[PDB]
C-alpha cells in the first residue's frame, strides 16, 4: 500500500552550523590519556548541514544523495523519526536496506523491496499504520534488536558502507535547546556492524504520521556528509573522547 | 622555559624511540606489517621474499636510528667536555676568561 | 619470535653485532662523561654544623637536611621541573650521589676556596 | 664470553653476552577454545589477534564496545575475554641482555651473571635496579667501583662480591 | 607530481618526516650559531664623529 | 620498477642528510670556538697562548 501526500507546503531546506559534532569512535580500542590522529570518513568542523523540518505543514522526505557516509542528527521529542531507507534504485532490480524502529523493536531487513514514493509509519489518536513497500521477494540478512530510541532529545547517527560492511554509530543525548544543534563535544558510540554487501548511493528519512487527512508531529533532522580527512582525537583516563581537532579546517587547528 | 636544554634531550631521545618503534608498524612493500600473518597466509617461497623486504625495511630503520643517536652522542660527549671545563675553571678556580 | 625471520636475517651478516655494539658504546660514553664531568674530587667534603660565613646565606644551594633526597631547594625545583627489545639501562651514578658530588664541590668552595681543586 | 670476544683471555670489566628471552610455555585461545591461564608467559589468540605475553587482572574501565586496549605505541597492553567479560592486562614477556661479570682470566675463573631489567623470580641471588645478580655475595661494606653493574652498584674480585 | 609514487612511498612510514626533521634542526642550528657568535653584545655602540 | 626507483632515491636521500649533519657538526663545532674567541679576544685580552 502506497499513499500519495498533496497537501505538504512548498519551501527550500535550510542549512546550517555543524559546529563540532559528528565525531564517533574510529574503531573498538580502549585508549587513555592519549593524543590519537586518525584518518577517517569524518563530519568537517562547522561545516554546512542541511536542515529538514517537520511542523504543522512541513514534511520532509526528499531524495538524499549517499555518497561516501551521512551524518544524520535528530532534534527530536514526541518519537516521530522511525527508521531509514537505503538503496540505489529503491525499487525491486536491485537489493536495499530497511531499518524501522516500530512501537515494540528496531527491524533490519535486506530485501529487494518495491518502495513506495512517500514511505511512512502512523500513528492513531497506538500504530496501526505501515506504507513502505509493496513487496519483498528476495531476502538475504535479517536482524531484529532491540530499540535504538521544545525538542528534549538529540540523536545522532553515523553510516558508513565500506566493504560490504554497513557500520551504523549511534549516540543520544538529553538537550534543551530550541530550535538548533547545540554546540558542544559528543563522541558517537559504535551501535553496529551489518556484513550487507549491498551498494547504497540513496537514502530516504522515514517518518510517522500523526492522526486524530494528517497532522506532522513537531521534530527536526540534520544531513551532513561525510569526507576523508583526519582528525586529532583527546582520550581522557576514563576512555572517552573528550575533545577533537579537525586537521584541515584552519591553519591553527592544522 | 629555564630548562629548555635538557628537555629538548629528553624530547629527542623519547621521539627517536616512538618513531623507531613506529617503524615495526609500516609493511615496506610487503603485504602486512605482522610476521605472523605472513607465515600462516603465504607459502615459504613468496613469505621469504615477503620477510625479506620487512628485515630490509626493518633493519634500515634501526641503522638510520643508530645513526642520529651516534650524531647526538657526539654532540652530548661535546656538551660534557664544555660541561668539565666549566666545572674545573669556574667552580675548582677563577677564571679570568671573558663570559 | 619468529626462527625463519632469524634465519633470513643471518644471510646479511654482522649487521646486528655493529648496531648493539655502537649503542653500547653510546651507553658507556654516558656514564663517563658523568665521570668526566661531576667525579673530579676523590674526597667527599662536608659543610661545618655552624653556618657562619660573615654574612653569606647558602640555604639554597646547600642540601636541606629535611628532604629525603639530600639535595638542595634549588636542585629539587630543578628535578621537579624536568619532567619489543629496547631496554633502558640505568646510570651508573645515581641521582643522589651526583647530589653527594654536588654536595661535595660546594663544601670544598665555600670552605676551602680554590685549594682543594689544586691539592690538599 | 670467550666466544663473544673472540679471545681465550678475557679481561676484567663487564661484557654483554647474550639475550634472555622467557620462552612461552603454553598457547591459550579464546574464540566466541582452552582454559585461561593468567600470571604466566604465553601465547595468546583472542579473537584472531595473536600474541605472546603475561596476563594479569586489570583495574581497566572498558566500555562495552571497546574490545583490546592499545598503548601509546599502539600495541594491545590490554583485552576483553571474549567468553567472560572482564579484563587483563598484557605485559610483554620477560627479556633482557645476559651480561658476564668477571675478573681477569690470568687472576681468576670464577663468574657472575647479571639479567639486565629482570627479576630475580622470573629466572648467591641478589636483586639490584640495574637487574637481577647471581653469583655475586652482596656485602654491607662500600669499596670504590672496580667492575660497573649500575644504580651504584658495582662489583670487585676479592669470590667476586657485589 | 605522481599519485602512485606516493601511495606506494606511504608504505615506508615516517622516513620523509625524520629527514625534514633532521633539515629543519639543521637549519635552526646555522641561526643559532650565528645568534651565539654576533649577538654578544644589546646595546649598539657608535663610534664618536 | 617504482619501488626500485623509491628505495634508491630514499638511499641517497638519507646520504645526503646523514653527511649534513655530520658537516653541520663540524661547522656547529667551528661557531663554538668563534663565539670563544669572540668573547676572550675582541670583548676581553686572552693570556692563552696563541
Ligand atoms: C505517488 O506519487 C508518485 C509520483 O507521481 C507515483 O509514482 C508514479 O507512478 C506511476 C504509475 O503509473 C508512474 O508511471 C510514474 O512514472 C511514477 N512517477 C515517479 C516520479 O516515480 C506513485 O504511483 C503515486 N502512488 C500512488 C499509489 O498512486
Ligand atoms: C638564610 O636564608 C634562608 C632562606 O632565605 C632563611 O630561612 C628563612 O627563615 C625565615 C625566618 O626564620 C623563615 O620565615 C623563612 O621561611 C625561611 N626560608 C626558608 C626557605 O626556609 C634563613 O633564616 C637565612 N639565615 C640563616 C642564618 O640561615
Ligand atoms: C550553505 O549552503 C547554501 C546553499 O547550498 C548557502 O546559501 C549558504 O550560505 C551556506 N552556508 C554557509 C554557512 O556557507
Ligand atoms: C514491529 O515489527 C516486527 C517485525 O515485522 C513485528 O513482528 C512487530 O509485531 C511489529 N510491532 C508492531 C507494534 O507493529
Ligand atoms: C529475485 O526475485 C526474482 C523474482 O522474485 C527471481 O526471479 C530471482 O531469481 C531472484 N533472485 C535471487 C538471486 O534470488
Ligand atoms: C553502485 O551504484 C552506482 C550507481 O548506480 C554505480 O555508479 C556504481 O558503479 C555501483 N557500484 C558497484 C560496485 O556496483
Ligand atoms: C574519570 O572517572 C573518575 C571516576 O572513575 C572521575 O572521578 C573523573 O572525574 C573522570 N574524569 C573525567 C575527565 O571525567
Amino acid at each position: 500500500q502506497c499513499v500519495n501526500l498533496t497537501t505538504r507546503t512548498q519551501l527550500p531546506p535550510a542549512y546550517t552550523n555543524s559546529f563540532t559534532r559528528g565525531v564517533y569512535y574510529p574503531d573498538k580500542v580502549f585508549r587513555s590519556s592519549v593524543l590519537h590522529s586518525t584518518q577517517d570518513l569524518f563530519l568537517p568542523f562547522f561545516s554546512n548541514v542541511t536542515w529538514f523540518h517537520a511542523i504543522h505543514k512541513r514534511f520532509d522526505n526528499p531524495v538524499l544523495p549517499f555518497n561516501d557516509g551521512v551524518y544524520f542528527a535528530s532534534t527530536e521529542k514526541s518519537n516521530i523519526i522511525r527508521g531509514w531507507i537505503f538503496g540505489t534504485t529503491l525499487d525491486s532490480k536491485t537489493q536495499s536496506l530497511l531499518i524501522v524502529n516500530n512501537a515494540t523493536n528496531v527491524v533490519i531487513k535486506v530485501c529487494e523491496f518495491q518502495f513506495c514514493n512517500d514511505p511512512f509509519l502512523g500513528v492513531y489518536y497506538m500504530e496501526s499504520e505501515f506504507r513502505v513497500y509493496s513487496s519483498a521477494n528476495n531476502c538475504t540478512f535479517e536482524y531484529v534488536s532491540q530499540p535504538f530510541l521544545n525538542f528534549k532529545n538529540l540523536r545522532e547517527f553515523v553510516f558508513k558502507n565500506i566493504d560490504g560492511y554497513f557500520k551504523i554509530y549511534s549516540k543520544h543525548t538529553p538537550i534543551n535547546l530550541v530550535r538548533d544543534l547545540p554546540q558542544g563535544f559528543s563522541a558517537l558510540e559504535p551501535l553496529v556492524d551489518l556484513p550487507i554487501g549491498i551498494n547504497i548511493t540513496r537514502f530516504q528519512t522515514l517518518l510517522a504520521l500523526h492522526r486524530s487527512g494528517w497532522t506532522a508531529g513537531a521534530a527536526a533532522y540534520y544531513v551532513g556528509y561525510l569526507q576523508p580527512r583526519t582528525f586529532l582525537l583527546k582520550y581522557n583516563e576514563n576512555g572517552t573522547i573528550t575533545d577533537a581537532v579537525d586537521c584541515a579546517l584552519d591553519p591553527l587547528s592544522e | 622555559s629555564a630548562l629548555g636544554k635538557l628537555q629538548d634531550v629528553v624530547n629527542q631521545n623519547a621521539q627517536a624511540l616512538n618513531t623507531l618503534v613506529k617503524q615495526l608498524s609500516s609493511n615496506f612493500g610487503a603485504i602486512s606489517s605482522v610476521l605472523n600473518d605472513i607465515l600462516s597466509r603465504l607459502d615459504p617461497p613468496e613469505a621469504e621474499v615477503q620477510i625479506d623486504r620487512l628485515i630490509t625495511g626493518r633493519l634500515q630503520s634501526l641503522q638510520t636510528y643508530v645513526t642520529q643517536q651516534l650524531i647526538r652522542a657526539a654532540e652530548i660527549r661535546a656538551s660534557a667536555n664544555l660541561a668539565a671545563t666549566k666545572m674545573s675553571e669556574c667552580v675548582l678556580g677563577q677564571s679570568k676568561r671573558v663570559d | 619470535d619468529s626462527t625463519e625471520c632469524s634465519n633470513l636475517l643471518l644471510q646479511y651478516g654482522s649487521f646486528c653485532t655493529q648496531l648493539n655494539r655502537a649503542l653500547t658504546g653510546i651507553a658507556v660514553e654516558q656514564d663517563k662523561n658523568t665521570q668526566e664531568v661531576f667525579a673530579q674530587v676523590k674526597q667527599i667534603y662536608k659543610t661545618p654544623p655552624i653556618k657562619d660565613f660573615g654574612g653569606f646565606n647558602f640555604s639554597q644551594i646547600l642540601p636541606d637536611p629535611s628532604k629525603p633526597s639530600k639535595r638542595s631547594p634549588i636542585e629539587d625545583l630543578l628535578f621537579n621541573k624536568v619532567t619489543n627489545g629496547l631496554t633502558v639501562l640505568p646510570p651508573l651514578l645515581t641521582d643522589e650521589m651526583i647530589a653527594q658530588y654536588t654536595s661535595a664541590l660546594l663544601a670544598g668552595t665555600i670552605t676551602s676556596g680554590w685549594t682543594f681543586g689544586a691539592g690538599p | 664470553t670467550k666466544c663473544t670476544l673472540k679471545s681465550f683471555t678475557v679481561e676484567k670489566g663487564i661484557y654483554q653476552t647474550s639475550n634472555f628471552r622467557v620462552q612461552p610455555t603454553e598457547s591459550i585461545v579464546r574464540f566466541p577454545s582452552t582454559n585461561l591461564v593468567k600470571n604466566k608467559c604465553v601465547n595468546f589468540n583472542f579473537n584472531g589477534l595473536t600474541g605472546t605475553g603475561v596476563l594479569t587482572e586489570s583495574n581497566k574501565k572498558f566500555l562495552p564496545f571497546q574490545q583490546f586496549g592499545r598503548d601509546i605505541a599502539d600495541t594491545t597492553d590490554a583485552v576483553r575475554d571474549p567468553q567472560t567479560l572482564e579484563i587483563l592486562d598484557i605485559t610483554p614477556c620477560s627479556f633482557g641482555g645476559v651480561s658476564v661479570i668477571t675478573p681477569g682470566t690470568n687472576t681468576s675463573n670464577q663468574v657472575a651473571v647479571l639479567y639486565q631489567g629482570v627479576n630475580c623470580t622470573e629466572v648467591n641471588v641478589f636483586q639490584t635496579r640495574a637487574g637481577c645478580l647471581i653469583g655475586a655475595e652482596h656485602v654491607n661494606n662500600s669499596y670504590e667501583c672496580d667492575i660497573p653493574i649500575g644504580a651504584g652498584i658495582c662489583a670487585s674480585y676479592q669470590s667476586i662480591i657485589a
